[PDB]
């Protein structure tokens, strides 16, 4: 089995447009997710709020939908609750709260896309283990 | 090769440094060369930490132990422990590294080229271990040096920019200490505190005024005592109580360093004042309390009434009483209710955690800190996989607190062993039986039978 | 000498750097193959087809995680000979079927026989009593009970221990969760003979070193001894008094002391072997029936014994699907035993 | 004192090193190549990182047939390509 | 002489059937207190709320235990590291519910055993012996300190100290595995090497000396009669033993020096057990065993399990079940 | 004085030494394998 262009092809937007990520981008997405996100989202769960995971099906039912690059990139600039109703930058790392989450300070637009690409690619590799928690270890 | 084999010295190669006991020049070489190794590591390790350092990630996510020591002195850091200038870290690293070459020079000279004994050469620098007067005199010099070191800390805190203060009102910041605690009832009162839970002996020190004031005392005590030992010779009861020999004195020092090692271990494990959590990561008690805080915050946001929420055991799921009645976090963290930290204290009233402050006054910065600390608990594997033991690979983390506590416990323990080794050897050699029992003067053969 | 047998005997028994002997003909090839088979498998060989695991340096495992793993459960107790009906002489397939497992286990078993025959042969040539060979029956009883009898009582070699550091750790934890092996009084006697042997090893070495006669001028005292000297190097009389007064009793007979040092760990290993023969049949000390009857009727009755069975139940449910892949276990999340939150 | 040349004689002698400064490196390089050529995988039947699973395959190629396990592994292996 | 002088002379007498000594002046009362409290609690103590959740665990014989299940149960998680002497309790009934006897026993025992170690130095000095038997005993003593004091300090509670009981001990082991992956820790591995190797060298030494005893008895008598307490002559032939063992392996693998041999016998288990003790004492601060969970990944990123991952699954079973009513939040952080 | 080269010892040494070096070369190469 291989990490093919097909595995690396994910939804770019809500309208069904895709983007094929490169292997460099895949590497970069893992690296940067570990850098900025994994302390809470290791393996696609959320340690400080286990009801919300990073599974693609969960992301699709978020508002606005987060099951695509655009929705994930926007989440990283201006995160909201799952219903889209409150802006939670003050308690969740984002570009807009890089003052209080200093690890966000040097993330570029390119980096956000790489991290979003990791979130969509990993469950295509790991299936239910992604967002599964200890049951699936 | 004066004394440099077993035949001459009576000591095998693996005990080769015992060949130095009565060779004050070469022994001074060993000591100075060794001090160079310590200064060397301090300088090289700091430069290494600096070279690796990404200023926007927490120190504690970066395997740093020395930068945090420098930052706590108030160098390089601003509000919240934000790094504002790495140059001070650079200076500390460079100055130690340069200094170690000098010490290393002195060590190599004394050890290899200088006079092997100093006594013929100088009577001020020469010494006999059995000369009680010279021993307390050298001890007194070192006491004065130590006293001056403690006062340097005071000088930093009071006249040269202050110290990092995690407790600063409005948030952690560097603060100049102007009113250091001088009252001996407070300063020496720490020494008589129980080392058990909720007391913590000296590890409980929770404000920089006490820290500064204690070093004022300690600097004065060390300088006074050093003078004392330069001007006196040991009292008769002292002479009768101790063994007077190089190996005996090594042993007393081994015991003392063992004790200090254990103390340091508990200091880094529990104390978040002189080991600010901004730099060293949360303590174990802190991260466990931060977890309960995190879920209290979350579930109360969802509408839970956290004061009245009865957990599966009948004890409150979020909030319960301590054995003396104080309101504390529930679940397993009940054990950690002695914990105190800047992000939590605003919620504490005279009766412990205050439910009205909980319901109304939790600020976003408290939620963030509690989530950060919960997710940087000092648990992780020897290969630096952060998390509980069943965690999958992803997060490269072991807390600086775990590294510092574990290392110092190992050192303190083996130092206790060396104390027993050397204290018992010193006794035996002083009485003349360290090489074995005299076959024609076997003491037990002159004793009456037990039965 | 005489005939060829006696000329062979001569050469076999030459005094050389590595003594050979008649036992050497069995020992050397078997030990060599058991060891080389282990290094070969751990370096190069997978356990993907037998266990669904990587197990070699070649696949990325480290010294702790490599193993030569047991064959698949469907192999039963096949000898799994290279030329047998399973591999049919194909070396590659034999490796993938776990043939290195029975290779190592069986050459290892013959090698231990050869080693103990070695101890007998050398004792007889040097003219000493063969107590070292006798002590070595304890390693043999352990190896045979655990690596042969245990899996022979179970469904297949699959359940024998795999040859690896982490693999053996897994074997311990399996025995706890499935057999409650810590509760077993033959294991407890094993533990007593191991820890009591380590205790006797330490205390006897320290006592000799601390009751030495001054037999030289050196402060390093090892040179002040001669293998040929008539005299005891340390004082039995002083050592006896010291312990009599410290502990209340002491050895007074050096011969008894040294026989007891053989006795304790040898007996403890033999006791552990018997408990493992029982575990071959699942004949466990798993439960105390009186505890269970009480706890079933009284939901407030709790002991450390009831607490440990809860741990066992977790171990079985959480580890079985991956540890026993031939069972095709699927345990929906909802059935897994878990306490609150965790 | 059993006869053979003492090891410390042998390993400090120029001649030992003339022989071994070639045999030691040659063996090491042959071991290297046994891996770097891929040959190790085929001799022992060990999967390459791309050969544990087919692209979409769900489960592990576990042997389930004692006497036709060999054939099973063979079928399991074409089902990759 | 004066009373004090005679007292000192008696305390330090080399002539007492059991040596007393100054360490003994502390050791005797503290060991007696721990022993008496232990025996009475093990027989008769009521159930103890070890985990502070009002779920009392029965340790004693009269309350439904046998020798294997019985324990003196650790003090309550509500107490934590707080010092809980009898006089801190409102009543003996409260003291008992909260596991007061555990603290009393372990504090007296640790103090008494540390004095036992001092006393070993003390007598060796009175007898003109070399002094390091007490250093050998530091290894078991360090290990007792690790499980009864250091570990509870690290984790913030005596409720996580090792229980004083046979099944309790196994409970501590299993939970310790879930929480620290001790088997994968090199210091515990060195401890295993220390105790398995100590057993091995114990049997080896016993068998080598026994094998070379000099003929001094007839076939009817125990050979043990061939040695007489206090004789000057060594009772076996070490050159014969070395002759045997040097051939079993190879010449330079065997000791012909008894002093080096006996030093090795002391050192190997003592050092290994010091690392065992330091393993527990550093996992006390959560520096844990190696974690290779999901370390092997294929070309796509599928996890290829190793024996480490199978360990992990057994560890997960222990973790999710242990103290099944005590956790409310998702991480077990102490 | 004048020593034999090839002995039982010599053979013992090379049965072990020879594969050891070969294996060490194999394992060194492995450290550069990427998935
Ligand atoms: C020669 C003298 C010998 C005489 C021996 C007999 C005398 C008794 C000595 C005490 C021995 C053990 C006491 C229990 C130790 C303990 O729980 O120590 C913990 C305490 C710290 O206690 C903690 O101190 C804390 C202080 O933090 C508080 O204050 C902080 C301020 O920033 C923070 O705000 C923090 O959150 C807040 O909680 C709290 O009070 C905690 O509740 C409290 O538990 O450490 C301390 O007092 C430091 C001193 C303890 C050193 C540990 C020694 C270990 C011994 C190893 C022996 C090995 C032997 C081998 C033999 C072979
Ligand atoms: C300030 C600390 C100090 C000092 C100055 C001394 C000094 C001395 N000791 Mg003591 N000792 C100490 C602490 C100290 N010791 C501790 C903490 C222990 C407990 C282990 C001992 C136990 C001890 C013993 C058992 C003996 C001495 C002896 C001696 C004398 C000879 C030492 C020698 O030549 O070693 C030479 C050095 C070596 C052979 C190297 C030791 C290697 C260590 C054990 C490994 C360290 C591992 C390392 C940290 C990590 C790995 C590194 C890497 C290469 C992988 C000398 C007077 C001897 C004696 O009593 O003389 C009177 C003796 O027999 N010491
Ligand atoms: C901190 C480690 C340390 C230090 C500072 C010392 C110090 C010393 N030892 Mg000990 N020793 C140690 C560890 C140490 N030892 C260990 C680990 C062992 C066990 C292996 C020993 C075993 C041992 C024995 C058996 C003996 C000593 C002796 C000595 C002394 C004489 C050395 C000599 O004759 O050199 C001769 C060696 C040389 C000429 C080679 C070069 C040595 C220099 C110092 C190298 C310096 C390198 C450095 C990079 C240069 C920087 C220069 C720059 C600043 C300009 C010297 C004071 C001897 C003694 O006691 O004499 C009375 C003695 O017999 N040692
Ligand atoms: C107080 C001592 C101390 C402490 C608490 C630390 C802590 C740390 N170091 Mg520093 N360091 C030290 C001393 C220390 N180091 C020394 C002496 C050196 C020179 C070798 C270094 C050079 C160094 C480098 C180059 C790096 C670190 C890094 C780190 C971090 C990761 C450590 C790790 O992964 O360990 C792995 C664990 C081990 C290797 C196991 C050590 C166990 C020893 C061998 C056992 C000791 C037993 C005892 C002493 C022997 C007694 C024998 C007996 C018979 C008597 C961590 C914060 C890393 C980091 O993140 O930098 C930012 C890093 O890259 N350190
Ligand atoms: C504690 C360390 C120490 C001690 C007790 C000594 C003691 C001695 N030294 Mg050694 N030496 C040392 C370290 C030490 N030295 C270092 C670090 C070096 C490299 C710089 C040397 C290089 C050296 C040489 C090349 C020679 C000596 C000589 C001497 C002898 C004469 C010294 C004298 O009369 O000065 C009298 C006093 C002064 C000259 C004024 C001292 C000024 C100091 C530097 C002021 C700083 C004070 C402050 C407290 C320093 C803190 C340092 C700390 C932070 C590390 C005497 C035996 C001589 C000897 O062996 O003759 C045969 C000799 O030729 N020393
Ligand atoms: C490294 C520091 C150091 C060292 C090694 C020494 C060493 C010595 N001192 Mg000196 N001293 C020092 C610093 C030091 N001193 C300082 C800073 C001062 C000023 C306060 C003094 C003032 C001083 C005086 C006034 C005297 C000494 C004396 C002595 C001698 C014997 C002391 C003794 O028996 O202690 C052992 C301690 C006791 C016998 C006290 C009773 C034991 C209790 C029960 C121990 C309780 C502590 C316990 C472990 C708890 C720890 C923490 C606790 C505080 C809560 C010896 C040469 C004596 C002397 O001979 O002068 C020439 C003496 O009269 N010193
Ligand atoms: C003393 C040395 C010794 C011993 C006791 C063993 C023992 C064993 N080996 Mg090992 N082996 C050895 C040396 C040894 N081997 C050497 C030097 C090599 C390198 C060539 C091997 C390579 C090897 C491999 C590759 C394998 C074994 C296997 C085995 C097992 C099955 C052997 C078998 O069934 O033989 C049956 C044969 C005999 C018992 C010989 C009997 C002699 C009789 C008395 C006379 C026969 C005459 C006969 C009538 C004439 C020919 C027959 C005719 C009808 C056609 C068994 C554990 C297998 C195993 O481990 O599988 C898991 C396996 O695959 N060995
Ligand atoms: C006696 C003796 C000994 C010991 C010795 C010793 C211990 C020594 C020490 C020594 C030392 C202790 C040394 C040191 C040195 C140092 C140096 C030489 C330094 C230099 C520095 C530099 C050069 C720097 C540079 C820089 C800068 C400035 C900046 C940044 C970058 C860098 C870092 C590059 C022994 C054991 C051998 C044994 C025998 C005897
Ligand atoms: C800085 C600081 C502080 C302060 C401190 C102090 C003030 C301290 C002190 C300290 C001290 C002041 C200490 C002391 C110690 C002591 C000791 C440690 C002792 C010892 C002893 C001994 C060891 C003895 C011995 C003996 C005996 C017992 C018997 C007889 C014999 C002999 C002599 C051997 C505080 C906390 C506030 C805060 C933080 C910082
Ligand atoms: C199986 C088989 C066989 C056989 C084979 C063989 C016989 C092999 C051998 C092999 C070998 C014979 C190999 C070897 C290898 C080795 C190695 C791989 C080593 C390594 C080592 C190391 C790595 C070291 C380490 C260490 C230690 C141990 C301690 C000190 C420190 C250190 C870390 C250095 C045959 C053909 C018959 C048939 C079929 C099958
Ligand atoms: C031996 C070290 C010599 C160098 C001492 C440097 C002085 S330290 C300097 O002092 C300033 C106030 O004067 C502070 O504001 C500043 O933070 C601090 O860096
Ligand atoms: C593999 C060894 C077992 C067989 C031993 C039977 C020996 S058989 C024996 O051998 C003698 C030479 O030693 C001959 O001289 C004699 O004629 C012959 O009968
Ligand atoms: O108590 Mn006894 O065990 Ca040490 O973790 Mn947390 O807490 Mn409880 O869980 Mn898991
Ligand atoms: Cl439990
Ligand atoms: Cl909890
Ligand atoms: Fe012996």
């Amino acid at each position: 089995a291989e990490l093919t262009p097909e595995v690396l092809t994910v939804p770019l937007n809500s309208e069904g447009k895709t983007i094929t990520l490169t292997e460099k981008q895949y590497l970069e997405g893992k690296r940067l997710f570990q850098y900025a996100c994994a302390s809470c989202h290791v393996g696609g769960i959320t340690k400080t709020n286990p009801s919300l995971d990073l599974r693609t099906e969960t992301l699709a039912l978020a508002t606005p939908p987060r099951d695509n690059i655009e929705g994930l990139v926007d989440y990283m600039k201006n995160p909201t609750t799952y219903d889209g109703e409150q802006e939670i930058a003050e308690v969740h790392p984002s570009l807009r709260s890089a003052d209080i989450f200093p690890k966000m300070r040097n993330l570029t637009e390119k980096d956000l896309v790489a991290i979003a690409g990791h979130i969509l690619v990993e469950p295509k590799i790991l299936g239910d283990k992604w967002g599964g928690g200890k049951v699936y270890y | 090769a004066t004394n440099r084999d077993q035949e001459s010295s009576g000591f095998a190669w693996w005990a080769g440094n015992a060949r130095l006991i009565n060779l004050s020049g070469k022994l001074l070489g060993a000591h100075v060369a060794h001090a160079g190794l310590i200064v060397f590591w301090a300088g090289a390790m700091t430069l290494f930490e600096l070279a690796h350092f990404i200023p926007e990630k927490p120190m504690y996510e970066q395997g740093l132990i020395l930068i945090p020591h420098i930052a706590t002195l108030g160098w390089g850091v601003g509000p919240g422990g934000e790094v504002v200038d790495t140059f001070p870290f650079f200076v500390v690293g460079v100055v130690h590294l340069i200094s170690s070459a000098v010490l290393g020079f002195g060590g190599v000279y004394h050890a290899i080229r200088g006079p092997e004994t100093l006594e013929e050469y100088s009577s001020f620098f020469g010494y006999d271990w059995k000369d009680k007067n010279k021993m307390t005199t050298i001890l007194g010099f070192h006491l004065i040096v130590l006293g001056i070191g403690a006062l340097l800390l005071v000088a930093k805190a009071m006249f040269f920019g202050g110290l990092y203060d995690t407790w600063a009102p409005g948030g952690g910041d560097v603060r100049v200490i102007t009113n250091p605690t001088l009252d001996p009832r407070v300063i020496f009162g720490y020494l008589l505190k129980s080392p058990f839970g909720g007391e913590g002996w000296i590890v409980s020190v929770n404000n920089l005024e006490d820290v500064v004031g204690g070093h004022i005392w300690i600097g004065l005590i060390c300088i006074a005592g050093g003078i004392w030992h330069i001007l006196t010779t040991p009292f008769g009861w002292a002479r009768r109580a101790f063994i007077w020999s190089g190996e005996a004195y090594l042993s007393y020092s081994l015991g003392a360093l063992s004790m200090m090692g254990f103390i340091a271990t508990c200091f880094v494990w529990f104390n978040n004042t002189v080991y600010p959590s901004e730099f060293y990561g949360p303590t174990g008690p802190e991260a466990s309390q931060a977890q309960a805080m995190t879920f209290l915050i979350r579930d109360q946001k969802l509408g839970a009434n956290v004061g009245s929420a009865q957990g599966p055991t009948g004890l409150g799921k979020y909030l319960m009483r301590s054995p003396t009645g104080e309101i504390i976090f529930g679940g397993e963290t009940m054990r950690f209710w002695d914990f105190r930290g800047p992000w939590l204290e605003p919620l504490r009233g005279p009766n412990g955690l205050d439910l009205n402050k909980i319901k109304n006054d939790i600020q976003p910065w408290q939620e963030r800190r509690a989530a950060e600390y919960m997710t940087h608990a000092p648990l992780g594997s020897l290969n630096s996989v952060g998390g509980v033991a069943t965690e999958i690979n992803s997060v490269n983390f072991v807390s600086p607190r775990s590294w510092l506590a574990t290392s110092h416990f190992v050192l303190a323990f083996f130092f206790l062993v060396g104390h027993l080794w050397h204290a018992g050897r010193a006794r035996a050699a002083a009485a003349g039986f360290e090489k074995g029992i005299d076959r024609e003067s076997e003491p037990v053969l002159s004793m009456p039978s037990l039965d | 000498e005489r005939g060829w047998f006696d000329i062979l005997d001569d050469w076999l028994k030459r005094d050389r750097f590595v003594f050979v002997g008649w036992s050497g003909i069995l020992l050397f090839p078997c030990a060599y193959l058991a060891l080389g088979g282990w290094l070969t498998g751990t370096t190069f060989v997978t356990s993907w087809y037998t266990h669904g695991l990587a197990s070699s340096y070649l696949e990325g495992c480290n010294f702790l995680t490599v193993a030569v793993s047991t064959p698949a459960n469907s192999m039963g107790h096949s000898l799994l000979l290279l030329w047998g009906p399973e591999a049919q002489g194909d070396f590659t397939r034999w490796c993938q079927l776990g043939g290195l497992w029975t290779f190592i286990a069986l050459h290892g078993a013959f090698g231990l026989i050869g080693f103990m025959l070695r101890q007998f042969e050398i004792a007889r040539l040097v003219g000493v009593r063969p107590y070292n060979a006798i002590a070595f029956s304890a390693p043999i009883a352990v190896f045979v009970s655990v690596f042969l009898i245990y899996p022979l009582g179970q469904s297949s070699w699959f359940f024998a221990p795999s040859f690896g550091v982490a693999a053996i750790f897994r074997f311990l934890l399996f025995f706890q969760g499935f057999h409650n092996w810590t509760l077993n009084p033959f294991h407890m006697m094993g533990v007593a003979g191991v820890l009591g042997g380590a205790l006797l090893c330490a205390i006897h070495g320290a006592t000799v070193e601390n009751t030495l006669f001054q037999d030289g001028e050196g402060a390093s005292t090892f040179r002040a001894f001669n293998p040929t000297q008539a005299e005891e190097t340390y004082s039995m009389v002083t050592a006896n008094r010291f312990w009599s007064q410290i502990f209340g009793i002491a050895f007074s007979n050096k011969r008894w002391l040294h026989f007891f040092m053989l006795f304790v760990p040898v007996t403890g290993l033999w006791m552990s072997a018997i408990g493992v023969v029982g575990l071959a049949l699942n004949l466990r000390s798993y439960d105390f029936i009186s505890q269970e009857i009480r706890a079933a009727e009284d939901p407030e009755f709790e002991t450390f014994y009831t607490k440990n069975l809860l741990l066992n139940e977790g171990i079985r449910a959480w580890m079985a699907p991956q540890d026993q892949p031939h069972e095709n276990f699927v345990f929906p999340e909802e059935v897994l035993p878990r306490g609150n939150a965790l | 004192t059993t006869g053979e040349r003492p090891f410390s004689d042998i390993i400090t002698s120029v001649r030992y090193w003339v022989i071994h400064s070639i045999t030691i490196p040659a063996l090491f390089i042959a071991g290297w190549l046994f891996v770097s050529t891929g040959l190790a995988y085929d001799v022992f039947g060990t999967p390459r990182p791309d050969s544990y699973y087919a692209q979409e395959q769900r489960s592990i190629p576990l042997v389930t047939d004692r006497f036709e396990a060999k054939q099973q592994v063979e079928t399991f292996l074409e089902q990759l390509k | 002489a004066n009373l004090w002088e005679r007292f000192c002379n008696w305390v330090t007498s080399t002539d007492n059937r059991l040596y007393v000594g100054w360490f003994g002046v502390i050791m005797i009362p503290t060991l007696l207190a721990a022993t008496i409290c232990f025996v009475i609690a093990f027989i008769a103590a009521p159930p103890v709320d070890i985990d502070g959740i009002r779920e009392p665990v029965s340790g004693s014989l009269l309350y439904g235990n046998n020798i294997i299940t019985g324990a003196v149960v650790p003090s309550s998680n509500a107490i934590g590291l707080h010092f809980y002497p009898i006089w801190e309790a409102a009543s003996l009934d409260e003291w008992l519910y909260n596991g007061g006897p555990y603290q009393l026993i372990i504090f007296h025992f640790l103090l008494g055993a540390s004095c036992y170690m001092g006393r070993q130095w003390e007598l060796s000095y009175r007898l003109g012996m070399r002094p390091w038997i007490c250093v050998a005993y530091s290894a078991p003593l360090a290990s007792a300190f690790a499980v009864f004091l250091i570990y509870p300090i690290g984790q913030g509670s005596f409720s996580d100290g090792m229980p004083l009981g046979i099944s309790g001990t196994f409970n501590f082991m299993i939970v310790f595995q879930a929480e620290h992956n001790i088997l994968m820790h090199p210091f515990h591995q060195l401890g295993v090497a220390g105790v398995f190797g100590g057993a091995l060298f114990c049997a080896m030494h016993g068998s080598l000396v026994t094998s070379s005893l000099i003929r001094e008895t007839t076939e009817t008598e125990s050979a043990n009669y061939g040695y007489k307490f206090g004789q000057e002559e060594e009772t076996y032939n070490i050159v014969a033993a070395h002759g045997y063992f040097g051939r079993l392996i190879f010449q330079y693998a065997s000791f012909n020096n008894s002093r080096s041999l006996h030093f090795f016998l002391a050192a190997w288990p003592v050092v290994g057990v010091w690392f065992a003790a330091l393993g527990i004492s550093t996992m006390a601060f959560n520096l844990n065993g190696f974690n290779f969970n999901h370390s092997v990944i294929d070309a796509k990123g599928n996890v290829i399990n190793t024996w480490a991952d199978i360990i992990n699954r057994a560890n997960l079973g222990m973790e999710v079940m242990h103290e099944r009513n005590a956790h409310n939040f998702p991480l077990d952080l102490a | 004085v004048s020593y034999p080269i090839f002995t039982v010892r010599w053979v013992a040494v090379h049965t072990l030494a020879v594969p050891t070096i070969f294996f060490l070369g194999a394992i060194a190469a492995m450290q550069f394998i990427q998935r």
